[PDB]
């Protein structure tokens, strides 16, 4: 705001709208990779 | 970036051909079967390509 | 020979405070939901054998200070024994507010046999009101107590669904459709024991197609309405 | 493959921390500033808290891999970094993409990108309602045009990411009577600002 | 119910409900009292013997049946009896509008 004559803002629910994002993100990130570990360890023991 | 692509869709698919292929054929048949020797040689070639 | 007789008399008292605190229990853990009398029966029971364990609960008290010699062990039997009055004194308070219950689902009962659109609605207000200032009045006690205050909760679910009949905002058509979903014998507006019969459908397990059932009877009776607007403006 | 995942699980931890941080506030910042929020205040910060970062990830990596990067080269996506890094932003949005575009880049891209029924809908359209209210039951995605500022009270209920869930069907309360809303709809908002 | 006129009638109607309660109702809070005891005591007398069926009420016309149940204790006026002998007391009136007074009184031992 003071460099240039741009208006930004932040609320609380700007902040309450990422920690909730984050936790969806960070699930579906983690549940393609849970999903991608099994069918090696699955296959993994069957090689084995 | 293609090739990149394409080469890491071919290994995927070589991957579930080696879980369904081994796990289907018997250990009398494995030993001396010809689709499981030719899928090792492409998987090895495949990975270092 | 005081310590002796006391600890023989102590391992008594400590039996004796345990069946209390179980048939305490017993009669918190058992719900009428609908049963009545049966229930006031088993309280007054209970009242009689609380009554003859104060009694043998005295005959200890008695038999230590006889003994004397200031024993702890005289003393904490009768703190154990104070315990189960205690918690009898808690079933007593239970098994009152399940009476209070069962004076408000008797009245429920009376009001599906009047039934009325605008009666029912006005019921379904009041006694929602009524309803949730009982459950808040509900606090520590024994455990078991959840038990009754799901049914209490269960009460209101069906309490909501009596003012949507009230309003007459869904047709037959609108109740079919529905009915088709729910499985359910009874229609819309079939007789005066159906609210007995909407309680076989789980308010819980069919308040979402109830609920979604109600909301396009809702949309239905405004578009509806535009459309009798709209041929009365032709008409 | 599997010890590299385990050490993957951790390190996708870490990282979708600033991928989310990143998405959710930067996005109105210019070039400078946007570089100056993640590279020089955040990824410092969570190495010393030791969150298990993976080691040199940067946004544009992280949110959007590079078979996507190739597509947007296509659709008239320019390779500076600030429109790479908008570009995923939209794509895995949370709130509606609101956006500030003199000289239509980021229009262009969106017709690229959605080429198929995005309905270009200024609040000006004189039955706008109607055309929003019947994309949103059954549609691909709507861009609004003009939009400058002060967004129509109307629109107020729709930007609200909350959707009512009546059963089976899912319906949103848009207007005076509310309409069915289908999955996969998209609502994009350019401001020429 | 049993509708007392004493502290006589107040104890005998207590001694009478020795199973469940008799809660003697000596006086009211004013206001007409005699027409609003007999009508509180029929909606009562179905949320007292037909719906909790736990307690009677014996409006004690006009004497001092409270304060000598209150002396026979040592624990309007409510004298709450439990076999003809005192157990329980509590003063205080109310208005035309006694279902907050009533909800109020539900419940104690």
């Amino acid at each position: 705001l003071k460099l240039e004559r741009r208006y930004n803002y932040t609320t609380p629910k700007s902040f309450l709208e990422l920690i909730d994002f984050y936790k969806k993100l960070l699930t579906e990130k983690r549940e393609t990779i849970q999903r991608q570990i099994q069918r090696y360890e699955m296959g993994l023991n069957i090689l084995a | 970036v293609k090739k990149q692509n394409e080469y890491a869709v071919t290994l995927d698919k070589l991957e579930s051909d080696l879980l369904q292929s081994l796990s289907e054929a018997d250990p009398a048949t494995i030993l001396d079967n010809t689709e499981l020797i030719q899928n090792l040689d492409k998987t090895k070639k495949t990975t270092i390509e | 020979i005081i310590p002796l007789q006391a600890e023989e008399t102590q391992n008594i008292k400590r039996d004796l405070d345990i069946f209390m605190k179980e048939v305490e229990s017993f009669r918190k853990e058992f719900m009428q939901k609908s049963m009545g009398y049966e229930n006031i029966n088993n309280a007054y029971d209970t009242i009689m054998v609380y009554y003859h364990k104060l009694t043998a609960i005295e005959g200890r008290a008695l038999e230590y200070n006889n003994l004397e010699k200031l024993f702890e062990l005289q003393k904490s039997n009768y703190k154990q024994l104070k315990d189960c009055m205690n918690d009898l004194k808690n079933l007593k308070t239970m098994w009152d507010a399940i009476a209070l219950i069962h004076f408000q689902y008797n009245d429920w009962k009376t009001k599906p046999w009047r039934q009325i659109k605008a009666d029912i609605l006005l019921d379904t207000n009041k006694t929602l009101g009524t309803q949730i200032k009982n459950l808040p009045k509900e606090i520590r006690n024994f455990k078991g107590y959840n038990v009754i205050v799901e049914k209490v909760k269960n009460m209101g679910t069906v309490l909501p669904l009596v003012s949507a009949l009230h309003s007459e905002f869904m047709e037959d058509r609108h109740w079919s459709q529905l009915k088709q979903i729910t499985g359910t014998v009874f229609d819309h507006n079939s007789l005066s024991f159906y609210f007995e019969d909407i309680l076989a459908l789980n308010l819980y397990k069919y308040e979402n197609t109830v609920n979604e059932i109600v909301d396009v009877a809702q949309k239905e009776a405004k578009i509806e309405k535009k459309l009798k607007n709209i041929e009365q403006w032709w008409s | 493959n599997v010890k590299f995942l385990k050490e993957n699980i951790k390190s996708m931890i870490g990282d979708s921390l600033l991928a989310s941080a990143f998405v959710s506030y930067i996005g109105a910042f210019s070039a400078k500033l946007r570089l100056e929020l993640w590279k020089n205040t955040w990824l410092p910060d969570i190495i010393e808290k030791g969150i298990p970062i993976t080691e040199g990830i940067e946004p544009l990596k992280i949110l959007t891999t590079e078979a996507i990067k190739s597509k947007w080269k296509n659709e008239g996506l320019p390779a500076d970094p600030m429109s790479l890094e908008n570009a995923a932003i939209i794509t895995a949005c949370a709130r509606w993409p609101l956006i500030i575009d003199p000289q239509l880049q980021g229009s262009t891209w969106i017709r690229g990108k959605q080429g198929e029924n995005l309905t270009t809908i200024s609040l000006s359209q004189p039955k706008w309602l109607g055309a929003l209210t019947s994309s949103i039951s059954s549609g691909r995605a709507v861009l609004i045009e003009g939009i400058q500022q002060e967004i129509d009270a109307t629109l107020d209920p729709l930007l609200q990411r909350a959707v009512k869930k009546n059963g089976n069907q899912l319906q949103l309360e848009i207007g005076g009577d509310p309409i069915d809303y289908d999955p996969n709809f998209k609502l994009f908002l350019m401001t020429k600002l | 119910t049993t509708t007392v006129t004493s502290e006589d009638h107040f104890m005998t109607f207590y001694n009478e409900n020795n199973k469940k309660l008799i809660v003697v109702d000596v006086y009211p809070g004013w206001s007409g009292p005699c027409t609003a005891m007999y009508p509180t005591y029929n909606q009562l007398m179905i949320s007292i013997d037909d719906f909790e069926k736990r307690i009677d009420i014996l409006l004690l016309d006009q004497d001092k049946l409270v304060t000598y149940k209150n002396d026979k204790f040592h624990a309007p006026k409510f004298l709450f009896i439990s076999e003809g002998k005192i157990i329980d007391e509590v003063l205080g009136t109310n208005i035309p509008v006694f279902i907050e007074k009533v909800n109020k009184y539900i419940p104690l031992s």
